[PDB]
């Protein structure tokens, strides 16, 4: 009984860590190119007006 | 050294969630140690207790447990008269140590 | 046994990491050319500029 609830614990410690190890980069990185590509953005709108 | 001693099935891998530390149990502290191993630190196993090597003395036995657990259970048991032995990688290189023990004696010779 | 579960429940949590660079792998490459999408902000902005120069 108490050697299945810790195993059955441990699949607890499994799934806050399966929360950690899915939602670091996948909120980071969502951010990260977020400017990236607000960067491309703002790069382009620098020459496109040159070019008018 | 345990260069003979060592098998791959006697521990555990992928060491990034669960690890086998090799416990050293006395005999007369074996079953006192067999009533505790589960609440040695937390999220130990409570069913990887099982001994790997026995002597007159003492019994070598295999505990598994969590990467950052090792340290809350290697403390618990030095305060319950008990030893932790490291066992790595290394044991493939005590293997050539044993060959190094041969080369010894064959530099001697 | 306990030990045996633990490894491919772990594989669960390593197909969660997939998702990890998965959601960091398609989020990069659909809005990279969505980036490339205001180069059409871009074609009505010099088409109605052709006007001011007509």
């Amino acid at each position: 009984a108490d050697v299945q609830k810790q195993i059955k614990h441990m699949m607890a410690f499994i799934e806050q860590e399966a929360n950690e190890k899915a939602e670091e980069i996948d909120a980071k990185a969502e951010e990260e190119f977020n400017i990236e590509k607000g960067r491309l953005v703002q790069t382009q709108r620098l020459k496109i007006m040159e070019y008018y | 050294s345990l260069a003979e001693i060592v098998k791959k099935d006697d521990f555990v891998l992928d060491s990034e969630y669960l690890v086998t530390l090799l416990v050293v149990v006395p005999k007369l502290n074996h079953n006192d140690w067999i009533k505790q191993y589960e609440t040695l630190a937390e999220m130990v196993v409570p069913r990887s207790s099982n001994v790997l090597s026995e002597d007159q003395d003492s019994y070598l036995c295999n505990v598994t447990l969590f990467r950052k657990a090792v340290d809350d259970f290697r403390h618990k048991a030095r305060e319950n008269k008990f030893i932790v032995r490291d066992f790595q990688y290394n044991e493939e290189e005590m293997k050539a140590d044993k060959e190094e023990m041969n080369r010894l004696s064959t530099d001697k010779k | 046994q306990g030990i045996q579960q633990l490894l491919q429940a772990e594989k669960r949590a390593a197909e969660k990491v997939a998702d990890a660079r998965k959601r960091k792998a398609r989020r990069l490459k659909q809005a990279k050319e969505e980036a490339q999408m205001e180069v059409d902000q871009y074609r009505r902005e010099r088409e109605q500029e052709f006007q001011s120069k007509q």
